[PDB]
């Protein structure tokens, strides 16, 4: 139905600009007030500002006032914010929500772009297998996973079996490790006896670097 | 301008007991321009109650919000394992706007035992000169957990990575990993990995090892 | 259904925009009220009033400009008030005539005990209203959507 459709991530050098975006679906997009927000685990959300896409009022908060720019195109349905001179406390998830049918509440949501200001270039994920290794007598839950290391933007999304198993599946958040790059893992606990007889997939989705990727998590056999 | 201060900030609430989240005003506000809304971690604000009383759509007719001026509160009667997020409150309608503070609700089972689980570096991360060893524990509750390997009995410290799962919406259990990076060179240097875990849930502490390539 | 302006500008079937320039009072102190009267600016009609009765509902009223801080005030429809901006749906009102018949919409703003000074900027967007029209004919809904803004500057006096 009504959906505020924003992208994944959003690299940016630090000392310039990066522009974000806000596809409105499923109603008169020139018709309700669009708002921007941020978050951080730091201080909570704080409201970025407003746009009334049918006459290009906008307002700004009181100190996201030089930075923050709301214009929009009335054409494709889209929101846009730039954000001049970013630096490295800008660093945060960003939402673009929507008025309610009936009152000014925050009714729809977005995904959130999550930027993060550095200098560091794009890196694919290298993704491998943690295997089984049947603990001796099995016969019970025998966790398998892959691990998710040498990535620096965020967010990876890691989907096992394409989408389908949803059952006893943990991501873990990303970690900064001592290189300048995140790393996680993702683990799933199967019945032992489906080792060896079904097949276990595990794919992480990187949009920052356009990498999709697919790993066969297998019982090791000696 | 008008700012929001919620009292709490973190709670405490057993899964069939009632708890209520003030959110206190500087200065008094019409009652129907406070909003509460519900932000599981790792995911996207929704509307969970508007006009201070009303419910949203599909929410649950547990919460029952209350209050006018400038103590309005929040009530969940029922708490279940699936009302551990973070709730805020908005007053919109007087132009600055506020979201203030965040309540970050804990539901609390009564013990778990970590599952403990090991899993060596294979021969795609061997050959890019990394060895990180990764320890998984299951479902435990609470967050006290605390891992430690030996490398032919010798505990290290700093060379080991921990992150934990945002709870569960289904038993509210809790779930961690360890990542142990050393270099090939490190790795091709003991024959004896291990990594021990103290809990609540564990009489003694439970060790799980391995060896190169057995 | 038809609406129109009192400068001339009509929407037509099935919706649209049109923005309405309305007269606000030179001066507003505070304590006391400002009106901005749309009944004498909106108007609608019936196409059909033989067979059909339309319905009309204020679905939205928002706030833009120095009316968002400060003027937060009330919403008068068809001798209800409400709040402004809007919270609920407003009740229906039967339209069957083709006649012109106006839309019963007042806004009452207050001044804050904030200072001011212009509060009011000359040509600035004061307020957006969403007529819903839904007929006892067929699966029906238009939207017509009013932009308010203000001729001239409304100076809250200061002392």
């Amino acid at each position: 139905e009504v959906q505020l459709q924003q992208p994944g991530a959003e690299l940016v050098r630090p000392g310039a600009s990066v522009k974000m975006s806000c596809k409105a679906s499923g109603y008169t997009f020139t018709i309700y007030n669009l708002h921007w927000v941020k978050q951080t685990p730091r201080q909570g959300l704080e409201w970025i500002g407003t746009i009334y896409p049918g006459d290009g009022d906008t307002s700004y908060n009181q100190k996201f006032k030089g930075k923050a720019t709301l214009t929009v195109d009335k054409s494709s349905s889209t929101a846009y914010m730039q954000l001049s001179n970013l630096t490295s406390e800008d660093s945060a998830v960003y939402f673009c929500a929507r008025e309610g049918d009936y009152g000014p509440w925050f009714a729809y949501w977005g995904q959130g772009t999550l930027v993060t200001v550095s200098a560091a270039s794009t890196k694919g994920p290298s993704v491998f297998p943690l295997a089984p290794s049947s603990k001796s007598t099995s016969g019970g839950t025998a966790a398998l996973g892959c691990l998710v290391k040498d990535y620096f933007p965020e967010p990876v999304t890691v989907s096992w079996n394409s989408g389908a198993l949803t059952s006893g599946v943990h991501t873990f958040p990303a970690v900064l490790q001592s290189s300048g790059l995140y790393s996680l893992s993702s683990v799933v606990t199967v019945p032992s006896s489906s080792l060896g007889t079904q097949t276990y997939i595990c794919n992480v989705n990187h949009k920052p670097s356009n990498t999709k990727v697919d790993k066969k998590v297998e019982p090791k056999s000696c | 301008q008008i700012v929001l201060t919620q009292s709490p900030a973190i709670m405490s609430a057993s899964p069939g007991e009632k708890v209520t989240m003030t959110c206190r005003a500087s200065s008094s506000v019409s009652s129907s321009y406070l909003h509460w809304y519900q932000q599981k971690s790792g995911a996207s604000p929704k509307l969970w109650i508007y006009s201070s009383s009303n419910l949203a759509s599909g929410v649950p007719a547990r919460f029952s919000g209350s209050g006018s001026g400038t103590s309005y509160s929040l009530t969940i009667n029922s708490v279940e394992a699936e009302d551990a997020a973070t709730y805020y409150c908005q007053h919109y309608g007087s132009y600055p706007l506020t979201f203030g503070g965040g309540t970050k609700l804990e539901i609390k089972r009564t013990v778990a035992a970590p599952s403990v689980f090991i899993f060596p570096p294979s021969d795609e991360q061997l050959k890019s000169g990394t060895a990180s060893v990764v320890c998984l524990l299951n479902n435990f509750y609470p967050r006290e957990a605390k891992v430690q390997w030996k490398v032919d009995n010798a505990l290290q410290s700093g060379n080991s990575q921990e992150s934990v799962t945002e709870q569960d919406s289904k038993d509210s259990t809790y779930s961690l990993s360890s990542t142990l990076t050393l270099s090939k060179a490190d790795y091709e240097k003991h024959k004896v990995y291990a990594c021990e875990v103290t809990h609540q849930g564990l009489s003694s502490p439970v060790t799980k090892s391995f060896n190169r390539g057995e | 259904f038809a609406c129109k302006t009192a400068n001339g500008t009509a929407i037509p079937i099935g919706g649209g925009s049109a923005n309405v320039y309305v007269n606000l009072a030179p001066a507003v102190n505070v304590g006391q009220n400002l009106v901005v009267d749309l009944s004498t600016q909106i108007f609608c009609h019936n196409d059909y009033p033989e067979t059909i009765t339309d319905y009309v509902t204020l679905q939205r009223g928002a706030a833009y400009g120095g009316v968002l801080s400060s003027f937060s005030g009330t919403v008068k429809y068809n001798g209800s008030s409400y709040p402004f901006p809007t919270t609920s749906e407003t009740p229906r009102v039967v339209y069957n005539s083709r006649t012109d018949k106006p839309w019963p919409v007042a806004l009452y703003l207050t001044p804050v005990s904030s200072a001011g000074g212009v509060a009011i900027k000359a040509g600035s967007l004061i307020a957006v209203l969403i007529l819903r029209q839904t007929n006892n004919y067929n699966s029906d809904d238009f939207q017509f959507v009013w932009n308010i803004y203000a001729n001239n500057d409304v100076v809250v006096p200061t002392g």
